[PDB]
């Protein structure tokens, strides 16, 4: 017996479902580490991510909500993106938008 | 003395772990609020001595054992921590999983 | 992506299909619906969902909430749900799924840069308790029942005084005028009753023009078919509830006197078991009629090895009787019986007695309503198995059933259903939340009127809120100013048209009580069974249609040793 | 029928003729009078009298006591008789006989649904005692003083600095006005003293006008010929007291001198002994003259074993006293003298003493004024056995004698006697319940302005207010706008005439002083003696006509290690 | 006549000349000018000074001080004198010499009636602290920070919930307006921050018209450049400060990105060091610019042997990060680095860094803020020895540049300064009286808009105010309406404006804030260095001009051990 | 611990306790508090070991004699009330005439 104890049942949870997504090889040319999350849009991470922004717009990480993924200073990588919803209005970030798109 | 709150709040855990410390020693199984108590109690002893951060946070998992303690009492505790005034000043002690 | 079952609700709480076992109890809930849109949850943090442009958006004060309550699975009357819950100006605005628009989609509860955050990720919330039982003996009991859950008080009482201990009545215009006052320093939801005992009308109309919500019938006053009679006819005209405690020696008449007395009109009956007062031995009987909402006070609930032997103390103490004066004693084996204490359990069980409360400090714990409640639910589980309602293999109806004793049951019965209650658009934001391991017996966290009032805090001069000694101490909803904004002072109608609060200068938020006499048995939800209970009057057994109710006594229960240092 | 007085005792309290022992002293109180009419006593409690259509009536509330203590035994300076008490408008109403004049014969104080109930059967009732010598060096003394059943506290000070830690002041107007507000959060009566040394009548008027009922005149302040005349002339015209703490360096004269300067105008001598400050070694002789009120303040009540080895230390901290300073220093041994302390116990004996205060945190115990009073009668009696004003075999007189020193002699000195200070119809309900056994030391409650303000109370979440632990816990009437109802501040004339309730913006009930330079030594209650004293300048004896007064140092007495936890 | 130098100290406290340690530090302050005339100091007493004709004199109430407090030995920021301090209508009125004009010379503050007197000879005054980092998580901070000697505090919060947790936000108007409702409880000056992180300038101005002084942007709710510059526009044009916790995951950019998006405009960088959060791992070089007002937190203050043991978990629990999820448990060594963990003790000793704050209940400690500061300035006094700027033997001026860091140069930073801050005339009187061997650790009294609220206070039942246990207690200025006339509520001009203080019924004093924008690092007292500091991206060391700068951790403290319980 | 107000106010029940344990091991004759505290103290306990009410009843009557207590102390104590949290709940221990 274990007081408050889950329960939970076996399997698993299909995220984002129905929703545009796309890889991009992503490569860190800085020499700090960076550290982007589940949310935020792509398009406008730390410059110092060289990759095809163009792609990546509108986009945010197609990750567990929360999460985020790291990349050490020179490190390269291909992540996958999910498009944004809702009204698909980008107010923030670095700027870049600020409106719909 | 000029006893401030937190010296105050202090004397709660002390008393608290009193009873606890004279529970264990009628052999009773501890329960949620003993088994806290009498660690906390314990890592602040260890600092008033000088016992280091890092020392306390090892022997804080040696106080109680699972037979020592209530069915389920070991899980409603993932880890227990206490600040006490070291030589070098307040410091956190932070032990995860202290009854095994 | 995809994530596993286990990680995700190690992440966000349980979901879908997900169980729980409630503290130490062998009550397991299951997840009925999950509204939120999978991978688009709200978590708050360092690189986490509720950050500008992502899970916060641009709107103003006015068009999103004052406070989230994320991934929160809520157990109401209604529902073991899990969503996101919103608060504006003290009111609970939606159940839904919270973010930003710009971005997500389904976000029904909107996250501005006005909105403050409350992870009730792996957390269970529910509406505050509501204790209609009330003796207000002293003040320190506000902060001992609103640590426990319950976010609302009725009952009546001047101070530690012989008419106090003994009844839950606040005699008279000045005294009700002085405990409204008193009032707006307490942390908790407040309703007063007035002592009804009178066969003049004008004498009652007088205490509800004063500022009292009910009034209560008790028989050190008097419970006599007169006075009764009296009382019923006022709350009839005034909107009141009637709170009673019938004639325990039969002095003007048995149980079916006073039933014929009340005439079918709608009267709330204190105790209805016996133990804490009523028409020795078959006061229980009157749970079978439709004018009837019954209740319990706590002390009974479970019945247990101890129980008896200590009753036959609590007994003289409280109503001021002599143990050396033969008949004050005498009608000690009459009032407190065996055969009925065990039965009240399964009546429970069954929806034959719709509401709990503590009856504080005269036979009862103020800070044990919701942890008693429970305790009976798990023992019944334990030996009547399912109950006829349920469906799959979880306790899920059997909590309903129970939690809406101590929540929207007694809020019905009072008339404040349309303020408090429950969990539901537009009423007041009283919120309690529980970690799993200490559900019904220590909040983590209790809400008033959307602000927090009382929480677990560790150390003060600690670089972090969780290290020790932890215990309850008062936050800002139970502070001067904000704690006037975040409570209510329930007036009669009256007392609200006669201006009775610009009079008195109350300074908490003013809540009107109405629709006290049209409530009936039907209304109590989930508890509305109308047994055909008979007592025999020698044996004291309670039968059900012939067949005999009874439960064995408890020599142990969850809820206790493992959470209590004394 | 018939019941036997011991029976009789143990149910409705003891009757005329019966003797009751104060707690563990050799005093001994005889009730000297009983105003029920037996066989009608009102009893509260399930099948007792106070239910409706018997003992309690049909009347309005208009027409009916809002609280009714039944069967007390009240011990006043007037009295010490068995009767109800009946309150209405926090205000005593009655003294009487309690119940329903529809069936009872002889009601004088009648109980209907407005009425709360408070049995007192068995227990001593007394007004609250008034301390005149308050220290204002922290708000915690109140609850202390409280507790010990002082419902009135004079004094003047503004936090623990220099100046109030050596004396009585509350210094200004700004002072002044900031006590005055602070002092509406304080569940006792409060009246403030200002600075009075000052030989410029403008700068005592404004503290007048600002608020003050009284001023003091302390020697740490400069007690000149000069600054006393001043203070005096003001009084005169103002209608404020003066409260003296003369000179005990002797520096502008010796005590004759300050007699002069008085010039036979009214005033408050304090610690008239000695030993807390005034000319050494005479100040004592003041107490033969009609125009001075002397009183005591408690650490030399009574004169015991330890009393002269703790004073020597005592001294120092409280008025700035350097003990390497030979000056300094020298003066302690003409401050504290053994042969003026044991005077003074007999003194009070015979009445030429009338008051007794505490002197609180500046050599005397707050929560202790009324203990030590008790414990002198106690060694009086022990030592010079029945006055010469005892009739009968009991100590009712020497019981008059002593408890007006701490409640109505110290209310007519300070003007305030028309509002509190005895238990009179129209004066505020400040009343206090003592169980016998705890008389003088432990209260059973506190009373305050019709309101219970404190009280033991057991453990919250019991099953009853009695199981352990029992502690002094605030109750409703200690509790925000009830307390500013139940709670006065005294003004003087001015202050109140000038609006400084409605410019403070004060939330108390106000009531003004009169009548301080009207009163004498012969208008002391039961303590108007003026004896032709004498003290020996170099022997430090003290001489009433001729023969030696003296008593003998106590090695133990009552009211201490029996009750006492520390 | 003649007296030698140690009878003197004895007497009236240290003179020209004289050192004093500072507690059980190696720190030794030496006097630097002595305001008074010899001979002619008053002192208060039994045959003393301060009396009628003497030291007091006959002027009315306007033509004399409230409060004065003798021979005290002020530290602060300009100097370390000698010197009676005035105070008149709870403001400073004056620092020279106290006294009667009549006899005595140069007296530059008048003693009358209505002066009140606090003997601070052999003592030491200094103003009250000041935190602008303030995580309101529970009210019981208050009262914790007042007897540390912080009278005001700044910060944001609603309570125990996630937000708060781990930003100082104060979300949104309804949440403002029941902080600053709930502040007129609080016995310390109260100013709000808001949530800062919205690119939509509106909802900035409503939280600023709603009452908030300042506006938090915190990396939780997203410190991205499009934030900070909205931020950083509406803080241009309302007057207001706004406070950075910038984005540690370098997920927008890098520092240098932050700085650009900040374009030189005003800006308080909070915990600039960066274990407490920031650029990881160089938001240290921002001590560099000339619009940066860069200020520590205290848990890293100063470098000991168990500070990176302790900070390791201590960040997870602050801002909810999870230690299974790799990337939340991955930038904990990026976080807290040794080797800027070292330069920061070195750069507060230099002056690069202006402020001291505690960042309470979210990695630092709200007692501890004043404690810390000395224990750093003890530590490189030991380590580097005397400061560049240094003159005579004595710590005089690192004494100077110490203290300015949790005074005047938080009062500056963030508006204040016009109201509190320093003991200069016509600021608040919130002073702080020390006995030299507990300086810094626990204050001998704690005076709050000129009454004391705070003090340690012995027996209550005491015949004096110093028996044991002796703790802290509240005191007058803490109650009720005294409290409210003695404390700031801090608002924005545009609720000022907006009559935000009528409508929420505020009942305290109300100050503005301004000056916001114009401040800048050489502004800060004693603390201007702009160094050319560089980090090492890789090693993390960190450089002034090439130089590395570094220092040991220290074994034991003082301050410590010899003062504390626990 | 999450230590509420009733469990707080019992370590004050306890504390007192201890004042009263070692005044009787000096062999003093114990006064009116300590004697309530010293008997409150041992019922509390007795519910912990699991001991029911009706045991409890009869064993708080054992706990300090006549011999043992101050003159007057007997009858200034006609019963002792404490509750604690039995296994089964809390419960009431009324002990009548405590001291014999
Ligand atoms: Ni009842
Ligand atoms: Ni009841
Ligand atoms: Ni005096
Ligand atoms: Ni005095
Ligand atoms: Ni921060
Ligand atoms: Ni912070």
């Amino acid at each position: 017996m274990i007081p408050g104890e889950y329960h939970v049942k076996p399997g698993q949870i299909a995220l984002n479902t129905g929703r545009a997504t796309c890889r991009v090889v992503v490569e860190n040319h800085g020499d700090r580490p960076i550290q982007v999350g589940s949310h935020y849009h792509f398009a406008e991470v730390n410059p110092a991510l060289k990759f095809d922004r163009q792609q990546a717009a509108g986009y945010r990480l197609n990750i567990p909500a929360g999460t985020a993924v790291r990349f050490e200073p020179g490190q390269k990588r291909e992540v996958e993106l999910v498009a944004f919803a809702g009204h698909r209005a980008v107010f923030g970030f670095r700027g870049e938008v600020m409106g719909p798109l | 003395m000029e006893l401030t709150p937190r010296e105050k709040d202090k004397l709660l855990l002390f008393t608290a772990a009193l009873v606890a410390e004279r529970r264990l020693a009628r052999g009773l199984k501890l329960n949620y609020p003993e088994s806290v108590a009498l660690i906390s109690a314990f890592i602040m002893e260890g600092a008033r001595d000088g016992k280091s951060v890092a020392s306390l946070m090892e022997e804080g998992r040696h106080v109680l054992t699972r037979e020592q303690v209530m069915e389920g009492v070991p899980e409603m505790i993932p880890d227990i921590q206490v600040e006490a005034t070291f030589p070098d000043g307040s410091k956190l002690v932070t032990v995860h999983n202290p009854i095994i | 992506s995809n994530i596993s079952r286990q990680a995700y609700a190690d992440m966000f709480g349980p979901t879908v299909g997900d169980k729980v076992r409630l503290a130490d109890t062998e009550l397991w809930i299951e997840v009925e619906d999950d509204l939120t849109t999978y991978g688009e949850e709200v978590k708050f943090g360092g690189g986490k969902v509720i950050r500008d442009g992502m899970g916060q958006g641009q709107m103003l004060a006015a068009d999103c909430v004052d406070l989230v309550l994320t991934n929160a699975l809520i157990v109401d009357h209604w529902g073991i749900v899990k969503a996101d819950i919103g608060v504006k100006d003290g009111r609970i605005f939606a159940i839904g799924k919270a973010g930003n628009p710009d971005i997500q989609p389904n976000v029904t509860i909107p996250i501005g840069a006005a909105t403050e955050v409350i992870a009730a990720e792996g957390k269970i919330v529910t509406a505050g308790g509501i204790d209609t039982h009330i003796h207000w003996i002293c003040p320190q009991q506000a902060e001992e029942a609103l640590v426990s859950g319950v976010t609302t008080m009725v009952g009546g009482g001047t101070g530690p005084a012989a008419g106090t201990h003994a009844t839950t009545c606040t005699p008279g215009p000045w005294y009700i005028s002085r405990m409204l006052q008193a009032a707006d320093s307490l942390p908790v939801n407040i309703g007063l009753l007035g002592k009804g005992n009178v066969s003049q009308p004008d004498a009652l109309r007088e205490q509800v023009a004063a500022g009292v919500i009910g009034l209560c019938i008790h028989e050190d006053w008097g419970a006599t078919p007169a006075a009764i009679d009296c009382a019923l006819t006022v709350a009839d005209e005034m909107d009141i509830q009637v709170a009673l405690h019938s004639d325990t020696l039969n002095e003007s008449g048995f149980v079916e006197d006073t039933l014929a007395a009340i005439g079918g009109r709608t009267i709330h009956t204190f105790h209805t078991e016996g133990a804490g007062g009523g028409h020795a031995p078959d006061i229980i009987t009157a749970c079978a009629h439709p004018n009837i909402l019954p209740s319990s006070t706590n002390p009974t609930l479970p019945y247990t090895l101890n129980t008896i032997d200590e009753h036959l103390d609590m007994l003289m103490v409280c109503h001021h009787l002599d143990p050396d004066i033969a008949e004050d004693v005498a009608f000690a084996e009459s009032r407190i019986r065996r055969e009925t204490i065990a039965a009240e359990d399964v009546l429970h069980d069954l929806g034959a007695f719709s509401l709990t409360s503590s009856d504080s400090q005269a036979m009862g714990r103020v800070g044990e309503v919701i942890l008693r409640t429970w305790q009976v639910a798990h023992r019944m589980k334990v030996q009547r198995g399912a109950l006829a309602e349920e469906t799959g293999d979880n306790d899920n109806f059997r909590v309903k059933r129970y939690i809406a004793k101590y929540t929207i049951n007694p809020a019905l019965t009072h008339g404040i259903a349309h303020e408090v209650g429950s969990i539901e658009v537009g009423k007041l934001a009283d919120l309690v939340v529980w970690s799993p391991a200490f559900f019904g017996v220590k909040p983590a966290t209790v809400i008033k009127g959307g602000m927090i009032a009382i929480a677990p805090m560790g150390d003060i001069n600690a670089s972090i809120p969780t290290p020790q000694p932890v215990h309850y101490r008062p936050m800002f909803g139970a502070l001067g100013s904000a704690r006037h904004h975040c409570r209510l002072t329930f007036l009669s109608q009256a007392a609200a048209a006669n201006g009775v609060a610009e009079r008195l200068n109350l300074r908490s938020a003013i809540a009107v009580v109405k629709g006290c006499r049209t409530v009936q048995k039907a209304d109590m939800v989930h508890n509305s069974l109308q047994p055909n209970i008979t007592v025999d009057a020698q044996t004291y057994e309670v039968r059900v249609d012939g067949e005999l109710i009874t439960s064995e006594p408890a020599d142990v229960l969850p809820m206790a040793q493992r959470y209590f240092l004394f």
